[PDB]
């Protein structure tokens, strides 16, 4: 229904046999770039920068959250719907009203503060992770994801998504207080009217 | 000439060796320090399996929910097999080898209703106990992280028995 023209990278390499941990790299890009070009954080990237294209691990959490401040990436404000989900995500109910906050969530901050980046602990990596959201379909109730890991954006269900903040808003999987997990969006976003 | 794409769970009690044997066998690596970093969803190991076939296989370290034995959709998701990892010469992880082997077969399974092909691991380096392999495993491996002494041919096992699928 609502979808943003940004530009998708994967952290693989052309051929599919190199998986770097790019995955910093590429979520910055999506909420960063406009009109499906690339940002230029060429200057970052290539600038013999050990995280960048990297076999063993990616960007330091430390040095990630100094990063996001220097590209004028901040958390989400806060919001009713916000702190609806988040007291659901600590109970891990997924019925028919928290779907519906979900689907009003999502759909809010797409409008309103443009596509968004989670930072979240791995599903099958001891280490963080990071993918962007960049559209809603209400209609089939699916999300468009942007995640590095894959080969191209996917549509996936909202269930799916549901359950991977939960790793990044429940105590129960954040570990480390690992401050850094959470839901970003791109400062300099400007959203249009409504009418 | 064909490619093929294999999701395999790592999964097992808390300090059993489960990334170290990750760490291993995809990075050829085995060290003590530990570095907080942002950078994967999960590990990639390529092998040459034989002339004309290639097989990707993605090794999914269950990480954080080890303490609480249950797993997510999203992780256990389209897995096509499974190392179930317990740590020998300690009797309290090889009691929960069951309860991760029950919690695996009932959420995830072949297309055809079979189980997933499980490789049970004895990490850090009895024989006559194979009977436990009874419970759905196909077979059963004694591996060393530290010395790389199996974690090569049980992963060859688990591609071939995921191959014949
Ligand atoms: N001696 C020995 N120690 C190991 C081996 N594999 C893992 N360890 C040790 O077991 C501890 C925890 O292992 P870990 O990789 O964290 O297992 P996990 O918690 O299930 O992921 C570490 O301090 C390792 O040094 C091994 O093959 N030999
Ligand atoms: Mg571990």
């Amino acid at each position: 229904q609502i979808i943003h023209h940004r530009n998708f990278q994967s952290q693989f390499d052309t051929t599919g046999n190199t998986l770097y941990n790019n995955a910093w790299v590429c979520s910055l890009n999506v909420i960063k770039s406009r009109d499906g070009n690339n940002y230029s954080a060429l200057e970052d990237i290539t600038s013999d920068n050990q995280a960048f294209n990297n076999i063993l691990e990616g960007i330091d959490i430390i040095e990630c959250e100094n990063l996001l401040k220097e590209m004028n990436v901040q958390k989400i404000p806060e919001s009713s719907l916000f702190t609806n989900i988040k007291e659901a995500l600590q109970a891990e109910v997924f019925n028919s009203t928290v779907e519906d906050d979900f689907e009003s969530f999502i759909s809010y901050e797409l409008q309103n503060h443009g596509p968004l980046m989670l930072i979240r602990p791995s599903l099958g990596s001891e280490c963080l992770h990071a993918e962007c959201i960049v559209g809603y379909d209400s209609e089939v109730k699916k999300v468009l994801i942007y995640d590095s890991m894959n080969t191209s954006p996917e549509w996936q269900s909202n269930i799916d998504v549901y359950d991977k903040l939960t790793l990044a808003f429940n105590d129960k999987y954040k570990n480390e207080d690992c401050s850094i997990c959470g839901l970003y969006y791109d400062g300099v976003y400007e959203p249009k009217p409504l009418h | 000439t064909r490619e093929h794409l294999f999701k395999v769970l790592v999964i097992g009690e808390l300090g059993v060796g489960k990334t170290s044997i990750i760490k291993r066998y995809v990075h050829q690596l085995f060290s003590q320090h530990y570095r907080a970093t942002i950078g994967v969803d999960f590990a990639l190991k390529v092998l040459n399996w034989d002339s004309r076939t290639l097989v990707r296989l993605q090794l999914w370290d269950i990480a954080g929910q080890e303490r609480f034995g249950n797993m997510t959709r999203v992780y256990y998701k389209e897995a096509v097999g499974a190392f179930v990892v317990f740590d020998i010469s300690r009797s309290s992880t090889f009691e929960a080898v069951l309860k991760w082997k029950s919690d695996l077969d009932s959420k995830v399974h072949l297309p055809n209703g079979s189980p997933i092909p499980a490789v049970l691991l004895a990490n850090k380096c009895s024989q006559v106990d194979q009977f436990c392999k009874e419970h759905g495993f196909a077979g059963w491996f004694e591996t060393s992280a530290k010395d790389n002494i199996n974690i090569e041919e049980a992963a060859r096992f688990l591609v071939e028995k995921i191959l014949v699928n």
